[PDB]
């Protein structure tokens, strides 16, 4: 009968649903690898997808995965063991190496924009009508580090135009440059701002970006992978 | 301690947004409405502007007629009088005709007439709004998913108001439209059916569903435990893999040995849910016209 | 057995308990003290599933179940074959659970991630512990738990809810019925939105963020936003499950009458209460 006939199809397109469904989930970091970079033996049982192909909003160009997977940087780090299955350790300083929680990938070396070609993150001075509506700013405050010390002051709000979001604290220190320190990883207080990841000794370190009213992909993630990193690395200075 | 981003904790405002252009007709939207500083909080804050059209008015004013429809009778059912009205809304109830009428539309108003009549209303409300949502992503050139996906709704509905009752003989199967007694119908049609535990595909909507929830909570829970790369920004991070999706992934991985890509996973959501109200459908579909009793059934298996 | 990029986040730290001694994968599988604490859990409740398989007379799965001691032993132990072996696996699914939740935070330290997920998954963990532990105690006796098979557990679930009538009137229950929904509903859009900009017409270019601003403005005249649907997400499903727990929580305790009777209250509010007509005078 029909019912039974329903549910046994009913079976079969699911496991074809899931067989897609993972193939799918296979356009990124795959093929498998051994520790050394060569292809792995088992890829497992699933194949690797026929490539698929993005454009590219505004004259950006086009991507197309799978498709030869690389980090384009160098990775210190070493082997602890003598085989398959042990953490790596740094071989020098994580944080400034991009390891670890330190990470970062090597991302585009361009903004991204909005829907109209425009920067989509620039900072507060040089958006027309922006302005705080809610919640205390931040503009003016002391930042205050892991270590109870305190690294620099806030002097803009990078924003997210189209989003209309928050998303940098830009910040001066000691010496008059500033830095980016992501809004995710910072408590806005009353009469401070307070940052738990790093320490005052790390600021100076936050990958600093090259233009002063932009801030690229590959530099937001170096940014975010540095501070990210210091609720590893910058145990030792942070305190209470 | 850390912050955890459930709550924006400064807002940002700057000029009302009026939206991508693209081909849509700007002769239709309305203005920019206030901003909340409420929603403010946990989303965006502007409210506005909507776009009205044929479609969006030919739904919006069947929506009410239904709405209203039903709200008439409700009223005559109190006898009219405010404090009636307001104690038993949750009892009051509009019914199809009775088994006796079958199919036709002779009954009267009374006797199922108005049952029709806000029947017919919700139709029209309901394909009109699909419609609608095809139509709004085709100016902004956007794939018709949000389309696929909401006719897998309207496939449950129209199932249990629909093509259940025609293929059952009578209108008097459908729903009636009333707080406790959708609620009663319910439980009811169980019931009469051998008890819907027995129905597989009842079971495989409950998994569908309880599904969706774990996903949501899993999906949700990883961008913002992500969002201090970015993680929220899930297109670029489509087009150019970062830090965030590569944590992402590698969180599962460690977790349960696969993971999934920052596109993949919202392939994983979109059927997740849409199964529960497809399977769902075929459930009750098969309830009564082929199948009387899912206990009975489940001894045999057909 | 790598992911392309996977190297250079496999690196020594994070783990709560052991220092290095369990700092190590096999596969893809992160291990860890609680790792193993989980695997220990898993194995052992395992073993005594089927151990009481054999007690029962089956290895058939659709019919294994173990149940909970008797009402009579309230909340005492209980010979293995009359649900001692019940009580001793819903210590090992605890065991279990928590441990996994914490492995969970071990990956999120070494990742340097926020904590989002182990804390979502906690709460799953409540829900189960209202109903094999809070009820029951708060109750009197394990004997109001659940059982442990595929059909045992579901009738279960319908006796229990028909000793209260028609289950559908619990108040608590019609709210976290109607997060589940709307949480199914936000993620048929959510997926569907990103989807939708991510693969557009044939030919054209992705759309942007924007795109999906504008697309939900122009249909419902409002839209919450990349971050903010993940926020939603999260919630809806959250308060689903907390819904849940609370609607048993209170059934079988502070309420043991028919949840519709429940509804007199309203009704009997003295403004109305004799007023003739209407449905209920
Ligand atoms: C699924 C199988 C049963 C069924 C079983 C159940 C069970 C069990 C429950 C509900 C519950 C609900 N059901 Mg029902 N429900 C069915 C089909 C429907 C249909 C339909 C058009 O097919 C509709 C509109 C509803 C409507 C509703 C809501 C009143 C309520 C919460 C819904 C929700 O969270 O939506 C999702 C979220 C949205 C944002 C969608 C829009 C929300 C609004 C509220 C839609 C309501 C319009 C409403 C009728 C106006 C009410 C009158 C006012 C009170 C003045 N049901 C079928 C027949 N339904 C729950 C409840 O509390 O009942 C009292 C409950 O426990
Ligand atoms: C939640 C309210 C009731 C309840 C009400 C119902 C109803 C009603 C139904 C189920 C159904 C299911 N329930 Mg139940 N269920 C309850 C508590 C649980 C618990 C538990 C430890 O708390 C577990 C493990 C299960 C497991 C299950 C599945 C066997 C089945 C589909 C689940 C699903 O898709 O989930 C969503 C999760 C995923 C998609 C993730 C994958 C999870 C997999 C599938 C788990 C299977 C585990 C295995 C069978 C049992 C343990 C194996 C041993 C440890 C080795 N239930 C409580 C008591 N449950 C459905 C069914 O069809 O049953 C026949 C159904 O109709
Ligand atoms: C006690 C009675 C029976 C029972 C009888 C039924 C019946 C009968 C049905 C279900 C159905 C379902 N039940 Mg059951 N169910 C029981 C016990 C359970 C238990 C449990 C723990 O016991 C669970 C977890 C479930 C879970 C479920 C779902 C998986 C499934 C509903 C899908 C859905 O999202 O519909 C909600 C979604 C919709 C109704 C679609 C909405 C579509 C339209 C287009 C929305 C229109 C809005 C309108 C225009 C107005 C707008 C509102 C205003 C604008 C505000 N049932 C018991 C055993 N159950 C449904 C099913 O599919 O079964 C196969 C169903 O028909
Ligand atoms: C005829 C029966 C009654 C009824 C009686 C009951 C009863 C009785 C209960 C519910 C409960 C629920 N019902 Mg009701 N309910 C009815 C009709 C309905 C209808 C409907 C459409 O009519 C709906 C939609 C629902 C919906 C719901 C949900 C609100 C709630 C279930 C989810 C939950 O608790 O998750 C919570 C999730 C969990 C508990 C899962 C936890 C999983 C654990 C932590 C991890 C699992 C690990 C596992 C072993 C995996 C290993 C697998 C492999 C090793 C990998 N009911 C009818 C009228 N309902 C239940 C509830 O509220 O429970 C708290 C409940 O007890
Ligand atoms: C897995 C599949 C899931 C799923 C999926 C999807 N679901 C979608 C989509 C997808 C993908 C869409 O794309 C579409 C949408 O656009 O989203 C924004 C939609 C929709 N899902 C709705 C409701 C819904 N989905 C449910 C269920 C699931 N969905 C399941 C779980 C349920 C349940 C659970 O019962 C409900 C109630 C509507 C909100 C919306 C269409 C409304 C419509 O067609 O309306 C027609 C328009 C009207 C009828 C106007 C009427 C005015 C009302 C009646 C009352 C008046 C106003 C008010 C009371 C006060 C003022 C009155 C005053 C003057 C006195
Ligand atoms: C909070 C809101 C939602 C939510 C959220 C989240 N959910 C999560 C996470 C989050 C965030 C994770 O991070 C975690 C995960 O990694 O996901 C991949 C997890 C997980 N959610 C699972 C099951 C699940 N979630 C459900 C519900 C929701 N989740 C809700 C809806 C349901 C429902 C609806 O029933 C189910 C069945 C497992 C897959 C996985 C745990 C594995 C485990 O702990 O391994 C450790 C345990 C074992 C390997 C087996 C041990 C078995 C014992 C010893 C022997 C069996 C005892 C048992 C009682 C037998 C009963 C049989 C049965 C017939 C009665
Ligand atoms: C956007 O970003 C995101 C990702 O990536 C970019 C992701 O991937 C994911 C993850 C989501 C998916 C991949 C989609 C599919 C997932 C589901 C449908 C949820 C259901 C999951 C399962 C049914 C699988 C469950 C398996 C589990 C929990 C473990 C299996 C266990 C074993 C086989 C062994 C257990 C190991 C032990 C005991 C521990 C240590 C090991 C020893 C041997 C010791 C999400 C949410 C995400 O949002
Ligand atoms: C305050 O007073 C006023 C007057 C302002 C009011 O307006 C108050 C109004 C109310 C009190 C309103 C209350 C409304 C409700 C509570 C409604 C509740 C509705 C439900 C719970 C509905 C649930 C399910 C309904 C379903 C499944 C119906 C599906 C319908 C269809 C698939 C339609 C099928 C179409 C038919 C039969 C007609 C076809 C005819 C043709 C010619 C093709
Ligand atoms: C797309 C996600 C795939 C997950 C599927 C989960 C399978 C659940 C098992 C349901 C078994 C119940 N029954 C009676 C229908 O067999
Ligand atoms: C609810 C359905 C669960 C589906 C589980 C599917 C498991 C697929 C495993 C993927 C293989 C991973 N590898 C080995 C490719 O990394
Ligand atoms: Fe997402």
């Amino acid at each position: 009968d029909l019912a039974s006939l329903a549910i046994y199809s009913f079976w079969i397109f699911l496991a074809g649903l899931i067989y897609y469904l993972q193939t799918e989930n296979m356009r990124e970091g795959y093929p498998l690898e051994n520790e050394d970079g060569t292809p792995a033996a088992n890829q497992g049982p699933f194949p690797l997808p026929k490539p698929k192909t993005f454009i590219l909003p505004h004259g950006r160009g086009t991507l197309t995965v799978p498709g030869p997977e690389s980090e384009d940087r160098p990775i210190a780090l070493a082997r602890t063991a003598v085989s398959e299955g042990f953490p790596h350790a740094p071989t020098g300083d994580p944080m400034k190496d991009g390891v670890g929680p330190a990470s970062w990938v090597a991302r585009r070396d361009l903004p991204e924009l909005d829907g109209h070609g425009h920067n989509k993150i620039k900072p507060m001075k040089a958006a027309a009508g922006f302005h705080v509506s809610a919640g205390k700013n931040p503009i003016g405050l002391p930042v205050r580090g892991c270590d109870l010390e305190i690294a620099g002051k806030v002097v803009d709000i990078w924003v997210d135009i189209p989003e209309q979001m928050a998303r940098f604290l830009e910040v001066e220190l000691k010496d008059g440059s500033t830095r980016l320190l992501p809004m995710q990883m910072v408590k806005v207080q009353s009469n401070r701002v307070h940052v738990n990841a790093l320490s005052s000794d790390l600021f100076a370190g936050i990958p600093t970006i090259k233009s002063p009213t932009e801030v690229t992909l590959l530099e937001e993630d170096k940014i975010c992978g540095y501070v990210a990193g210091g609720l590893m690395y910058a145990a030792p200075k942070r305190k209470s | 301690a850390e912050y955890q981003n459930i709550f924006s904790q400064v807002q940002v405002r700057g000029p009302a947004d009026l939206g991508m252009t693209e081909d849509v007709n700007l002769a239709n939207r309305s203005g920019v409405g206030p901003f909340s500083t409420l929603l403010g909080w946990f989303g965006n804050a502007q409210l506005g502007p909507i776009y009205l059209g044929s479609l969006g008015v030919l739904s919006l004013f069947s929506g009410l007629m239904w709405f209203f429809t039903i709200g008439i009778w409700f009223w005559y059912q109190a006898g009219w009088n405010p404090a009636v009205f307001l104690r038993d809304l949750f009892f009051f109830s509009l019914e199809p005709p009775a088994p006796e009428y079958g199919l036709s539309f002779a009954a009267p108003l009374k006797e199922g007439g108005l049952w029709l009549i806000a029947s017919f209303f919700m139709f029209v409300a309901v394909w009109s709004w699909w419609g609608r949502t095809y139509l709004r992503a085709q100016a902004l050139g956007m794939g018709k998913h949000t389309a696929w996906a909401f006719l897998s709704a309207i496939w449950l509905w129209m199932v249990l108001g629909f093509i259940r009752p025609i293929l059952m003989g009578s209108w008097s199967e459908a729903v009636p439209y009333g707080i406790f007694s959708h609620l009663d119908w319910t439980n009811n049609f169980s019931l009469v059916h051998g008890n819907l535990f027995y129905n597989p595909f009842h079971g495989l909507s409950i998994a569908f569903l309880y599904g969706s929830a774990l996903l949501f909570a899993m999906h949700g829970a990883t961008i913002l435990a992500v969002s201090r790369f970015g993680g929220e920004r899930e297109l670029e991070q489509i087009a150019d893999r970062g830090t965030a999706a590569e944590r992402a992934a590698l969180f599962w991985r460690w977790t349960m040995g696969f993971n999934a890509t920052m596109e993949g996973i919202h392939l994983w959501a979109i059927w997740m849910a849409v199964l529960v109200t497809l399977t769902g459908g075929i459930g009750i579909l098969l309830s009564g016209t082929v199948v009387d009793n899912w206990y009975v059934w489940g001894q045999n298996h057909g | 057995a790598l992911l392309s990029f996977e190297r250079k986040y496999r690196v020594p730290g994070g783990t709560l308990v052991g220092g290095n001694l369990f700092d190590f994968w096999v596969g893809p599988f992160y291990v860890g003290f609680f790792g193993v604490a989980t695997f220990f859990f898993a194995a052992l409740g395992i073993i005594l599933i089927a151990w009481s398989a054999v007690l029962q007379g089956t290895w058939n799965p659709q019919l294994i179940s173990v149940y909970p001691p008797a009402l009579e032993y309230g909340l005492g132990g209980a010979p293995l074959a009359k649900g001692g072996l019940w009580q001793i696996i819903t210590i090992c699914a605890t065991g279990a659970f928590v441990s996994w939740a914490l492995r969970e935070v071990e990956i999120c330290r070494k990742l340097g991630i926020g904590y989002h997920i182990p804390f979502a998954f906690a709460f799953a963990i409540l829900a189960y512990l209202t109903l094999v532990l809070f009820r029951p105690v708060m109750m009197g006796a394990w004997g109001y738990a659940f059982p442990y098979g595929i059909w045992t557990h579901l009738d279960w679930v319908s006796n229990t809810g028909y000793t209260y009538g028609n289950f559908h009137y619990n108040p608590a229950h019609m709210i976290a019925i109607s997060f589940f929904f709307t949480n199914a509903l936000a993620l048929a859009l959510h997926g569907a939105l990103v989807l939708s900009a991510a693969n557009p017409e044939k030919g054209k270019e992705m759309r942007t963020p924007d795109h999906e601003d504008t697309f939900f403005r122009d249909l419902v005249g409002y839209s919450i936003g990349t971050l903010g649907i993940h926020r939603l997400g999260l919630l809806l499903s959250l308060s689903a499950v907390f819904f849940s727990a609370l609607c048993m929580i209170i059934t079988g305790t502070i309420w043991f009458d028919q949840w519709v009777d429940w509804w007199q209250w309203w009704v009997k509010l003295p403004w109305w209460a004799n007023i003739p007509g209407g449905i209920n005078g």
